[PDB]
């Protein structure tokens, strides 16, 4: 329906304009995520506020490298998170673990553990490709909750 | 001066003599070793080299040249320790020969 | 206060466990010449008086009783 | 053909496809599929979003998706045409607002039933329920054994599976109870009479299918799920308030994803405990699994530590 | 041997210890396992708990099963506290690993001989 | 010879063979060896009887402060008949000197620790204990730092390979996250990279 | 008493440290922290690396230091080598190893001005940082982690500009630091909220094993900086700071004074650049120019069997370590004699300096203890050693 099928170019627009992120700093790809809430390319304000607790969260991001010390601490956090959740993965090392790929105590992909939807790659990703994958995704979201349950 | 410098001590209190005490306490405890391990020739040569110098000039500023410590009150500490050393050169005999040779074949380095 | 009051509480001990004994009772199971078990499980024997009637076990008499008469002298001193 | 351990990223020479696969039953079975190793190929409907808790079970390139309505032809064909074995478990409950909801269970296993069959594929499987009869029971319990005969016709040996009442974390039978948050808890009918079916667990249930996918043999021969020990009591519905101590639905809510005062409430309370003479389950083994160890698990009420 | 023991001298103040920290597990396992809660039954718990003593029982040199005690001790430090978050105490359990065969004419259908 | 070569310097290898040579005089009892390196260094082999003494004995002088405990490490070399290699390093303040304690050991003998002798040995000292097993005397508290809860492997040793056995994965069996045998995307290509014909005339072995 | 573990919390700072407090009411006095977040299997890696292609392992090892990593990587290979690195090549290893600390005496301080909870000096000043960061990009590979110092020296020469930029750059940032001393100095509140707090100046001060600033700031003056050479870099002229009491207010103060001096030297070095060229002459270690490596035969043999394997390294052990900008550092660099190296153990800064963490916060509030760390200026990643 024309009349049912206006509403979701408000609340798909709506979850796509306000997005309040998690980061996980860990290694080096964490630096460069700070350079991008320095105010050159000011992360600030383009649709997304800054840090913000664990509960009130919609995108969280892995950055850096897992070790198996980590793997259970970050299950619990993502079992935490609200329903309409996106995982995003900056940095080489969140992709198959960069190199210390064949390390007897890194976690092989961050993909074997949660299910991620966009692979930024790099060897610090250098803040410049990284809004750029944020554009991708507010890009993704194209999806419906009309003609959904108007289908089926 | 009411800062000794070095911070986490304190002037305290008399030079000259606080030292010269503690040299010739020592000496009384060297004699007690028996004499063959080489360790009381080298000890007793510098302390005498300097309790000579320690006893007794003006002024403390001219007692830290020739007497190379920190300043006077940490040089205190260079002895203080040094009578805690000496004390337990009784207990173990380091003046005994060579124990444990290693087999025969161990520091050599290219594998 | 009473000397035959810890000999009942002995007494069902080992039958409580389903394991080995095949309700030999007796006083004589001299535990693994007689009775038969695992190095192990005499200490599991054991373990059952701090629960049942209250009770220490400090030092190696565990190591010791090997013959439930014993236990029950070993409490028998211990109580009277 | 296989290689190496099955551990993971193997081979193992299968190529299966599963339909439906977003419910409770058919998301539990494919996560043994990518564990095993193969080219698990599922294709959804509508859903891109509620399949992403699917992705972590096949390691990589193992999985696969693809978009399918299924009163079309092709897409139920198109996805087929490279494969090995095929099941399906598409079904639900209540008619739906557009639907027909009758020939969903006729036409539906009847749209695979078509080319998909003589494309050459082989241990083709459906599934069933124990108390799927043809009698005048139900109007939702019944219609279902319709499909067990005019779609029996093609196919001519699949062992299509006839599971009973089911038991795990996320369906609806058990769930059904300790929902009933409510000003009475009154059982099915105040009357301790046909209680209970058979709840068999659901680790059993994905067993059977793994153990028969290369089985051999196992065509034609269908095969029924024994559940617990023995039939079951009365006692089960005092037995949930005792120890609990008294998905693409929409943007805010569903307007109709009842209770269902309807055909929903005889559906359970028929408990036909069937024929015996089905091998079905014990021989496609080994499945044995009480009640008494599993329940601590799914229940989940206010007390959470007594 | 000229080398020094760590704790015991020969035999009986080691097997005096192996039996000693049993009784520390053996209180330990119905202690635990309402704490993490997890949901086997606690028997399981001290079957499991035996299995791993008696497995080693093939020793007939000392130091070694010394040895063992500070790594069975060690194991007590995190398990009387919490600093095993609901997994590493669930690894002592093979659970959803695959069987393996163990048989003759089983391991010759699948398998280059692993 | 020309300029890009390091101009070596005499006064430091003078002094440096001059000042460890009466430290072996004065303890005949525990030092096995003494080297002098060709660019200033210092090596005095030590059977571990005299692991505390001879340390104690560098706490404090006044001809050696050497107060600054910098480097506790730990080297593995097979072949030996004696496995590992524990290995000091150590600064004087007053004196700007680096003179290293070599110290061997093997797997189950164990070695006096230096806890009263240095407060800087807390971390380090067990470190060796969760990457090899080389059990310490009288630590006050032995624990597992800069590993994972369940290893048993000790792997900083060489029978110990490149992965281990615990390539760790998630499934929604029922909630955990369960260990697995070890499986690669990728061999870990090993190449074959020594050359031959001996680039090195001094260091030449024995010929037998 | 109450088990706290605020760590694992991800309130800003840097979400890691997991540790324990077994307060007594209010106060700690007992607190026993864990490592091990990031292990990474560092160590045991470069077991089967070459020394040409394990450099970059180095690199990644702090999260701040470009050019000062890798400057105790190459000066621990040279001396192996019998070479020292020509006069031109030097000169730079002192200008950019005289430019991270003006990265890190940055971060040490908006950072734990975070923790504190001060918001705009954390936007004030890595705004200007900015402009340093395409010096980097400029000269070598990348934004931060560039495999740029080699075991031959310099890799190349820093192209036409960089000499009126930098003193461009170099003129304009004492304005800046002029900035926070309005900011914190002269302020009371930030100087209640640090005074007194973690006076360790004893004899254990140095028992544990310390580096420098929280070194002779409190304290006993010395250093690796005008006791121990590196390249050019006794010829220039500075001074060290040193605090008064052994608090962290008195080792603060080291790091406003420690960036009034890399202005000097930055101010110093660039009047004293001679001409000359990059890498070492002798080709046996520095690989030959790109227009040589087309023409001649000599050119290949020497190019192409130079990245098969690494160089030829004697064997016998070594040991170094230089000013990185919070600390010592260690490396006891085992070799064997192949172009693969043996054992490389690293000693890295944060061992002693969070061991002593102990000592230092007993006695003391819980607000004290995150206010504790950030003035240590301890990097994880960085206590892989
Ligand atoms: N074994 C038992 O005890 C038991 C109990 C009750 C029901 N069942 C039946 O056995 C199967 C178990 O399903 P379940 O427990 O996992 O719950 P379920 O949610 O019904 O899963 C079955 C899948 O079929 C899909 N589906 C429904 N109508 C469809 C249609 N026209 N076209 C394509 N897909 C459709 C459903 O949603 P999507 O369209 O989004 O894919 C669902 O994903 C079902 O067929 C069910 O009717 C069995
Ligand atoms: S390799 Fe990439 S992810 Fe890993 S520390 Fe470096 S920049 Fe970060």
């Amino acid at each position: 329906e024309y009349v049912v099928a206006k509403l979701d170019d408000l609340i798909n627009w709506a979850r796509r304009s306000s997005l309040w992120p998690m980061t996980f700093g860990l290694a080096c790809c964490a630096v460069e995520m700070m350079h991008m809430a320095a105010p050159r390319y000011d992360m600030d304000r383009f649709g997304v506020v800054f840090r913000a607790s664990p509960r009130q969260s919609d995108v969280m991001i892995v950055a850096g490298t897992l070790t198996n010390k980590m793997a259970p601490a970050l299950r619990k956090v993502y079992d935490q998170m609200p329903e309409p959740r996106y995982v995003v993965s900056m940095g080489s090392c969140a992709n198959g673990g960069g190199y210390y790929h064949y390390s007897y105590s890194v976690v092989r992909g961050c993909d074997r553990i949660v299910p991620v939807d966009i692979y930024v790659p790099g060897c610090p990703p250098t803040a410049e490709a990284l809004l750029y994958g944020i554009l991708q995704l507010q890009k993704k979201i194209k999806r419906e909750k009309r003609l959904r349950i108007w289908y089926r | 001066k009411k800062t000794t410098g070095l911070v986490g001590l304190a002037v305290c209190e008399t030079p000259h003599e606080r030292l010269k005490i503690l040299y010739t306490k020592i000496l009384d405890v060297l004699g007690h070793i028996p004499k063959n391990a080489a360790y009381r020739k080298y000890t007793e040569q510098i302390t005498n080299e300097k309790l000579s110098m320690v006893k007794a000039e003006p002024d403390v500023k001219k007692l830290e040249e020739r007497l190379q410590g920190g300043q006077i009150e940490e040089v205190i500490l260079q002895a203080e320790n040094e009578l805690s050393l000496a004390r337990k050169m009784i207990q173990w005999k380091p003046w005994e020969p060579l124990v444990e040779e290693p087999p025969a074949s161990q520091w050599k380095w290219p594998i | 206060l009473t000397l035959e009051g810890i000999k009942d509480r002995v007494l069902y001990v080992l039958k409580l466990y389903d394991k080995i004994d095949p309700e030999k009772l007796s006083v004589n199971s001299h535990f693994m010449k007689d009775l038969g078990l695992d190095s192990l499980d005499q200490v599991e024997i054991i373990m059952a008086m701090e629960d049942e009637f209250g009770f220490e076990i400090p030092d190696i008499d565990a190591e010791k009783l090997m013959c439930p008469q014993e236990i029950v002298d070993y409490i028998a001193d211990k109580k009277d | 053909i296989p290689h190496g351990k099955g551990g993971r990223s193997s081979v193992s020479g299968i190529v299966a496809t599963v339909f439906g696969a977003t419910g409770f039953l058919g998301r539990y079975v494919v996560n043994h599929l990518g564990r095993m190793g193969s080219q698990v190929i599922v294709p959804h409907r509508c859903e891109p979003y509620d399949t992403m808790h699917l992705r972590p079970m096949g390691d990589l390139g193992q999985i696969i998706f693809m978009d399918w309505n299924g009163r079309d032809k092709d897409s139920i064909r198109r996805a087929v045409e490279h494969s090995s074995v095929v099941i399906n478990l598409v079904g639900r409950e209540w008619e739906t607002q557009n639907f027909d909801f009758e020939d969903v269970f006729v036409k539906i296993p009847q749209a695979i039933a078509q080319v998909s069959k003589e494309a050459g594929v082989e241990k083709f499987i459906h599934i069933s329920h124990l108390n799927a009869d043809i009698k005048s029971s139900s109007k939702y319990l019944r219609s279902k054994a319709v499909g067990e005969k005019e779609v029996r016709e093609t196919f001519p040996e699949a062992t299509i599976i006839k599971p009973a009442e089911i038991f795990g974390r996320e369906d609806r039978f058990l769930n059904y109870f300790a929902n009933i948050r409510w000003f009475g808890g009154v059982p099915l009918i105040s009357l301790g009479k046909k209680t209970v079916k058979q709840p068999v667990y659901i680790v059993d249930v994905t067993k059977g299918i793994i153990n028969a996918i290369k089985d051999p043999d196992a065509r034609g021969k269908t095969f029924a799920f024994v559940g617990p020990s023995r039939y079951l009591l009365f006692d089960l519905v005092q037995y949930v308030f005792a120890v609990a101590h008294r998905i693409g639905r929409l943007f805010e809510i569903s307007p109709f994803e009842p209770w269902t005062t309807r055909d929903k409430v005889e559906r359970i309370h028929t408990t036909d405990k069937i024929l015996p003479h089905l091998p079905g389950l014990e021989d496609l083994g080994v499945e044995a699994t009480p009640l008494e160890l599993k329940a601590i698990e799914v229940l989940r009420r206010h007390r959470t530590y007594r | 041997t000229s080398v020094k023991p760590i704790f015991s001298r020969d035999m009986n103040e080691a097997k005096r210890r192996v039996r000693e920290l049993y009784r520390a597990w053996y209180r330990e396992v119905p202690n635990t396992v309402h704490l993490f809660q997890l949901d086997i039954s606690v028997k399981q718990g001290r079957d499991k708990v035996r299995e791993m003593f008696k497995k080693n029982a093939h020793i007939t040199d000392p130091r070694v099963v010394d040895l063992l005690v500070i790594k069975g001790k060690m194991e007590l430090e995190e398990t009387i506290k919490v600093w095993k978050q609901r997994t590493h105490v669930m690894r002592f359990f093979h659970e959803t690993e695959a069987p393996r065969p163990k048989d003759f004419l089983s391991k010759f259908y699948v398998g280059h001989d692993p | 010879t020309r300029p890009t070569v390091r101009p070596r310097n005499d006064v430091a290898h003078k002094q440096l063979s001059a000042f460890g040579e009466y430290v072996a005089e004065i303890l005949p009892k525990y030092v096995q060896q003494v080297q002098v390196s060709c660019f200033n260094e210092l090596e005095i082999c030590i059977h571990p009887d005299g692991v505390i003494p001879v340390l104690t004995f560098l706490r404090d002088h006044s001809n050696a402060q050497f107060k600054s405990l910098a480097d506790l490490t730990a080297v593995d070399i097979p072949t030996r008949q004696n496995r590992f290699e524990i290995v000091y390093n150590l600064l004087s303040l007053r004196f700007n000197s680096r003179i290293r304690v070599k110290t061997y050991t093997d797997e189950l003998t164990p070695i006096e620790s230096s806890v009263p002798v240095y407060k800087a040995a807390n971390w380090y000292e067990r470190e060796i204990w969760d990457m090899f097993g080389v059990f310490f005397a009288n630590h006050p508290d032995l624990r597992r730092i800069l590993t994972d809860y369940g290893f048993e492997g000790h792997p900083f040793r060489k029978d110990f390979p490149l992965s281990g056995y615990v390539e760790l994965r998630y499934d929604d069996e029922v909630k955990r996250v369960v260990a697995e045998p070890v499986e690669l995307a990728q061999e870990f290509r090993k190449f074959d990279l020594n050359s031959p014909w001996e680039a090195f005339p001094a260091y030449r072995q024995p010929p037998e | 008493n109450l088990t706290l573990n605020f760590g694992p919390q991800h309130p800003a700072a840097h979400g890691v440290l997991r540790l324990v407090m077994e307060l007594s009411g209010e106060m700690v006095r007992k607190c026993d922290p864990h490592i091990g977040l990031l292990h990474r299997g560092t160590e045991k890696l470069i077991e089967y690396k070459t020394y040409l292609q394990a450099l970059p392992y180095f690199d990644r090892l702090d999260y701040v230091s470009m050019m000062c990593n890798e400057q105790a990587y190459s000066l621990a290979v040279e001396k192996l080598l019998n070479i020292q690195p020509p006069p031109r090549a030097q000169w730079i290893r002192v200008l950019f190893g005289e430019i991270t600390r003006l990265l890190n005496h940055i971060m040490a301080v908006t950072t734990h001005a975070l923790d504190i909870g001060a918001m705009t000096p954390f936007f004030w000043m890595f705004e200007e940082r900015e402009k340093m960061f395409e010096f980097y990009e400029r000269v070598s590979g990348a934004r931060m982690h560039a495999a740029y110092v080699r075991p031959g020296g310099v890799h190349q020469d820093l192209p036409l500009g960089l000499m009126d930029d930098i003193y461009e750059f170099s003129k304009n940032f004492s304005l800046r630091i002029d900035e926070l001393e309005e900011m914190l100095t002269n302020n009371r509140i930030w100087r209640n909220r640090t005074v007194d707090i973690g006076i360790v100046t004893a004899e254990d001060a140095l028992n544990y094993g310390f580096s420098g600033v929280m070194l002779r700031g409190s304290g006993i003056q010395w250093d690796l900086r005008k006791t121990q050479p590196y390249d050019v870099y006794d010829q220039v002229e500075f001074d060290v700071p040193i605090g008064s009491r052994g608090d962290c207010y008195d080792r603060y103060l080291c790091r406003v004074e420690e960036m009034r001096q890399s202005i000097r030297i930055i101010s110093q070095c660039l009047n004293k650049m001679p001409p000359g060229e990059i890498k070492v002459d002798d080709a046996k270690v520095s690989p030959p120019k790109r227009a040589e490596m087309k023409t001649s035969m000599e050119s290949l043999i020497h190019h192409f069997k130079l990245y098969t394997e690494g160089y030829q390294v004697p064997p016998g052990a070594t040991y170094t370590a230089i000013e990185a900008p919070k600390g010592e550092f260690g490396v006891y660099l085992v070799s064997d004699g192949s172009s693969r190296p043996y054992r490389c153990k690293i000693k890295a800064p944060g061992f002693a300096h969070l061991a002593g963490l102990d000592k230092m916060s007993k006695g003391h509030m819980l607000a004290d203890v995150v206010a504790i760390i950030g003035t240590q200026d301890i990097v994880f990643g960085e206590v892989d050693r």
